[PDB]
């Protein structure tokens, strides 16, 4: 197991949004950690290198027409890193807005993003989202992972 | 040969571990290294029966709404009108129009 | 030749949700390929046990004519399943989109991409299943399916 | 040392859309090039092989309707390659349409796609988009990369 | 000169050329591609002007009443009925452009 | 082994490079190999203070709009009224919608 990778799934500071901290790590066949570990919803790096980091967050909601406001929701997924620096550093953001139509009965918005980043040993990576209360934490729907590329 | 429903296989070639009630399950004899995660009923559904080590949760759309083969994610409000209504809507189908 | 990966694309020619896409194309050098994996009935078959990054993009493309009004609301879901040594297919990933609820909507363009890492055993089969299969655009560059060994 | 990968981010021909040529490649920790190089917004291949190529393009716009015609937008991300052939060859396309509702005050549409492609030494890959004027070039928002698989 | 003619691509065999399959793929120029380019399919909103040949991709065009501009390459859009208040129609719509107002 | 605010670490183990004013910055002592990129104010915002080698840009929503914790990307128009059964205790700010009570 000289393999450096992880895939963790949903379970039922100066950073934007709210950190997802309810990830599940070891159901054989569904999620796993190989030469990385989880701490307070943050994936911790062991081996310095280039990592392809990705995350899918499912915004799922039934909506009731807001009487004095628009039914507009900004669904944003943020991927941050904590390094040898006091503030978390934004690596990636992916945004979506819900349907402006007042005829809207519900919303299904899965957001996936990924990219390659150089990380140092003991750097921590986490996912932060807006509207955390609309997130569906089904294992197959919302997840977070990384693997060593270089 | 196989681990019974409600269990999965362990590292030791001939041993079976039981699923955790309410967390995971297995509906058939198997050699999986983990039980399958239980389904959660969403806010638009009602739970007909809970998850057991041998049966996944069974959910159904709330009255007035339905779900079908092409709408597996969210329950849809049953159509108010049609053509004449030959059949009423069910948790698994909209109204039938003739 | 010791590379374990595949990328198969669209072509116009059980207890699982949605309907399995079975019209994928494997050869055509530069556009699709199979290296140490094979295709059977639209399912990618694993040869070497390991950690695989699996992905798929499915393009939902349609012109819509609102009449009388409802119910034109569409749930566009992409499911990625695996068949292992177990009677039922096991869901690995799902990604969903709903169409625009506006009555002014003339058409819909909804590309869905998802990917993730999964441990697979030799002879495990992976496939893509979607809702509204009739709205899928199978252009090679638009809808595709693939995987590669990470560990 | 022998790592073949790149991740380049935004800075503020017969191909469809318009080529993004304003990528940055040298910010340590944010963007990099390893055994690939950038030229006119195109990533250039050094080592022949299978590459997982990906891109995220952020369409962000504030746009209040104008009392007449429809403001319906087709947001398309194209990933092309230039090889030993006169025309660019489309590898991937990902499309989204904006919200048709006239109540729409703004639009936030991030588009991500990726896939594996066999590339020859000196093959060039680039990103082209429709409505280039609606693209937000924040470094965490729009980016382009690849790595040898 | 190590280039295959239009209607053909380079083979696995270093010195050979394979012909494209009519209706399936093509190549418009001399090349050394390992596969011919896939033919384009006209979508439900388009009409086929000319079919795919081993040397020419299919030619599609928007159906009458609709068009495709540089920023709307995916789906044909309905042509605008009129010009806004105080503007006159200088040009009629084409399969490649909406009405021009000035 | 830490560079001061307004600077980051170099390749040379003991050196510090200064951030480029208007391009990047660093707010604390550090050993980053690059300064953090400056934020750009978008069309819906106004710049309160520019980016300096030690502070990121400070933007603010344009009058009549706001940005809060659940709407960090685009400024939203302030709500006209309070929901069913609620009064209006606080007016909206560039960082918050109207406050409603009861
Ligand atoms: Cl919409
Ligand atoms: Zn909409």
């Amino acid at each position: 197991p000289q393999r450096v990778a992880a895939h963790i799934t949903g379970t039922r500071e100066k950073a934007l949004g709210r950190k997802i901290n309810s990830w599940e790590s070891s159901r054989s066949g569904h999620s796993f950690l190989s030469n990385l570990h989880l701490r307070n919803g943050e994936l911790v790096i062991h081996e310095k290198g280039f990592y392809y980091i990705y995350s899918q967050t499912y915004f799922r909601f039934q909506e009731e027409i807001k009487e004095n406001t628009k039914n507009d929701k900004q669904m944003v997924q943020y991927i941050y890193k904590y390094t040898s620096y006091p503030d978390p550093i934004l690596l990636m953001k992916s945004a979506r807005n819900s349907c402006w139509s007042k005829d809207a009965e519900y919303g299904l918005y899965s957001i996936y993003q990924g990219g390659i980043f150089e990380l140092k040993e003991n750097d921590r990576i986490f996912v932060s989202v807006t509207n955390e209360h609309l997130i569906d934490m089904d294992h197959e729907a919302s997840f977070f992972g990384a693997f060593l590329v270089g | 040969e196989l681990c019974p429903p409600g269990s999965h296989r362990s590292e030791r070639p001939g041993a079976c571990n039981r699923c955790t009630e309410g967390v995971g399950y297995t509906n058939a004899s198997n050699n999986l290294f983990a039980c399958l995660p239980c389904t959660a009923c969403k806010s638009d559904e009602e739970e007909r029966s809970p998850c057991t080590t041998t049966r996944n949760t069974a959910c159904q759309c709330k009255p007035g709404t339905f779900r079908n083969d092409n709408s597996a994610e969210m329950c849809r409000k049953c159509s108010t009108g049609c053509m004449v209504k030959v059949k009423d809507c069910t948790p698994w189908s909209d109204i039938e129009c003739v």
